[PDB]
């Protein structure tokens, strides 16, 4: 049978961060850097302190 | 003596140095390089005789000792501190495009190739009524005056013997010759000393100085690819005539290499390079020295032909023209803006980059990058301004 | 689409069209309600123990 | 008149060095990586071009 | 199948007449619609269309105003008959918010300083509304107290009954939900009811400034200076306060200057020559960075303000004790007053034109002005 992945389910659950810049937007997917993927970057970056 | 308006800084030395009787060679060595050197040794040490080499521009590195002495003579002749240096030649700050040597004169640049270095003109029907060297004369497109009747300037050869008066500096008469008391298009050339239009319908017919000289360098390295022929009046002369039907001519010529690049494709075009196709015209929208949008004409149209472009054309699973790369001094100079603040542009998350790169790397300001549907509809959204 | 939920203290929830609730914005009626319900389930679910 | 990369690399023929630029350059900043000193710089954008520049010049030279 | 379109209305009045002459009923039902129909060709586009009109306009977009755009143009080019574009309705960021200075919103060539924007109640005009019923841009703008036209005055934020008007929230043009029809039913409230359309007969006043963005900028630096709001909301305050000012200037300006810095001697503890110039100015010149004109015709709080400083500096020059004048400015503050760059003012340095106090004394930057810059 076709399926979904365990952390593909996960990975959309817990996507509920938009905490940063003061400008909610869409929220990332909670993640120790911030990681963007679809614009290849990183929010809070360690340059920072966030 | 006192200065003209427009007056040239060795033109008023002249007089000065004759005014006061010290005609002869060794005494203008004198009067001058001397009594500079007895004030203080570094007003004479950056001060050469010659008259062609006295001007800033002409210079090297100690400008300042040079302009020491020019403060020695505001004194010495009751001045004021900037009574001279309002009328000198000097290095702008301003690159002018593709690092070319500027120079600045009170509010005016003029670019390195426009100064008529041999060679200077005159006009006897203006000489009669004051007889000193006067400025707007060193400038390569000014054949001709204003006034006068019109006509040419008394060129060179007044009498089988070639004139100027920096190698032999007399005003009136040079050399062997005489006291010299001796087609209707460049009275509008002429106007580079003073703007003065009224029902400026071209695009080329209103602004300030500085605009009106880049928008006449520009059209000359785009159309008079020909070699140097000195043909100093007629080369140009027709620049105007060019500019009359300019809003709705560059778009054509903007169109017809979209179809002729078109046609020689190779790649699919989400790959192309932005340059490939229009060689690179944005570039050379930095030659005019203004970053804004309202008084840089020649960007402004070249912006509303590329916003059009993308709007006929929208996203669909067939690559098409408008998803080209640009490359990081490309936004720049469309987004009116310097490099680093495209960095941090896209540090926020403003803007996507479309080609990973490699590890333990860094993508460079030539290497081409971002789409070009991208960056229009950005700069509509978030970079207006009243300019 | 339409989605369905039970869990294990005998509720059950009910959207009967998953294509309108945004990230941001109001729910409508009775969709708003149900949002409440599951909170607080899953607000003690995540905070005590056994 | 064996086998490492910096033994064979620069056995080769000297027309083919250009093309080390960027292996060299790696190593210079794994060098500096593995100093007392050169943790304050390895890898720092600042000095990159300046270290590829220098080293493709001295290549050219060597080639 | 568009309706007339208007050159002086907001972009969500002509949204909700546009849908009504579709057969549309309610607002929300024709943003389902829509929002459906841009699925069929363009994903991305299609989640930046949110269905509630209180938030269609762009300068309520974070980072997604870019997708919101395009889906505007779509939105233009599948409607029929389509020679206009949407785009010149509506608010965007402004560029001048860079460093702070304020943040603004952008319209068609004005920039308006974003606190003068109407939030949560819209007051109309019922004696416009009769001629044709649409929503006036202006409306928005807090300066626009009083109509400019048919009287004008008093206008009002409550209809009737007992509730306030809000035609985004209500979504309704002609009457509001208790059913009202808000079509059936002090002289110097028009100096300020004009910044409409600027219009002003020649006058005494400063605020004679045709530039619409230097109208705003003007008022904006004197809210901020005078009607502090740190007692009151002010509804209309300006109409009374402002006029006045910017009449009695050829003195009132002096007066605080001059009060200012001799204010400034009587608490002057520490030996002159080592306070700020911000110790005694106050930074009335950063302030002077707030109208969006550089040059000296348009700029004039700046102008003034030199001309006092160059009294000032004139009635106190060197001597062995430290004075007026001795007050130290950074490069930055004297690059304003000259209106120059830091870097030429490092040039002038360099080049001997101005010396270095340890950073450069105001007679320095006065004398310096007067002497050199003519």
């Amino acid at each position: 049978a076709a399926c979904i992945n365990p952390q593909k389910i996960g990975a959309a659950l817990q996507k509920i961060d938009d905490w940063w810049a003061n400008d909610a937007d869409l929220p990332l997917r909670v993640h120790e850097y911030g990681a963007n993927h679809e614009a290849l970057t990183a929010l809070r970056h360690p340059a920072t302190g966030q | 003596p006192e200065p003209f308006a427009d007056e040239a800084l060795e033109s008023y030395f002249l007089r000065l140095s004759q005014e006061n009787g010290f005609e002869r060679y060794r005494i203008f060595s004198g009067s001058v390089q001397d009594w500079l050197h007895t004030t203080d040794h570094a007003a004479a040490g950056a001060f050469p005789l010659e008259l062609s080499r006295l001007n800033i521009f002409h210079a090297s590195r100690s400008s300042g000792l040079r302009v020491r002495a020019l403060q020695l003579v505001d004194r010495l002749t009751d001045g004021a501190p900037f009574r001279l240096l309002q009328l000198a030649l000097c290095h702008s700050a301003i690159s002018f495009g593709n690092h070319y040597k500027a120079v600045h004169r009170s509010g005016v640049d003029i670019p390195l190739s426009f100064i008529r270095v041999h060679q200077i003109p005159c006009c006897p029907d203006c000489l009669r009524e004051s007889a000193y060297v006067r400025q707007c004369w060193h400038f390569k497109p000014y054949v001709g005056c204003h006034r006068h009747g019109g006509r040419l300037i008394y060129s060179c050869p007044a009498c089988g013997e070639s004139l100027n008066y920096l190698a032999s500096e007399s005003i009136n008469h040079c050399q062997c010759g005489f006291d010299l008391r001796t087609p209707d298009e460049i009275q509008l050339s002429a106007l580079a000393y003073g703007c003065s239009f009224e029902s400026s319908n071209p695009l080329l017919a209103i602004g300030s100085l500085s605009a009106r000289f880049g928008a006449l360098y520009w059209y000359q390295q785009r159309y008079l690819s020909d070699h140097e022929a000195v043909r100093d009046d007629r080369a140009l002369t027709k620049a105007i005539g060019h500019f009359t039907a300019w809003p709705d001519a560059f778009w054509r010529e903007l169109q017809q290499m979209v179809d002729d690049a078109l046609v020689r494709q190779t790649k699919p075009l989400n790959h192309t390079d932005f340059v490939d196709v229009f060689g690179s015209v944005v570039a050379d929208c930095r030659q005019i020295p203004m970053r804004n949008t309202g008084q840089n004409f020649i960007l402004k149209n070249l912006i509303g032909f590329l916003t059009d472009l993308v709007a006929r054309h929208p996203q669909c699973r067939v690559a098409n023209v408008g998803d080209l790369l640009l490359s990081a001094v490309d936004a720049a100079t469309l987004l009116s803006t310097s490099v680093e603040q495209v960095r941090r542009l896209h540090h926020e998350g403003f803007l996507p980059l479309s080609i990973r790169p490699a590890s333990r790397n860094t993508v460079s300001p030539h290497r081409a990058v971002f789409h070009l549907r991208h960056v229009v509809e950005l700069r509509q959204a978030r970079m207006q301004s009243h300019h | 689409t339409k989605i369905e939920i039970k869990t294990s203290l005998g509720s059950t929830y009910h959207i009967p069209d998953a294509r309108r609730l945004s990230w941001s914005g109001d729910w409508p009626e009775l969709e708003q309600k149900q949002l409440e319900q599951l909170t607080s389930e899953m607000a003690k679910a995540l905070s005590q123990p056994d | 008149g064996s086998g490492g990369l910096e033994l064979e690399l620069i056995t080769q023929p000297k027309k083919m060095l250009p093309e080390l630029m960027l292996q060299v350059a790696g190593r210079f900043h794994l060098e500096l990586q593995n100093h007392s000193a050169g943790r304050r710089f390895a890898f720092h954008p600042a000095l990159m071009a300046p270290i590829k520049s220098q080293i493709l010049w001295l290549l050219r030279q060597l080639a």
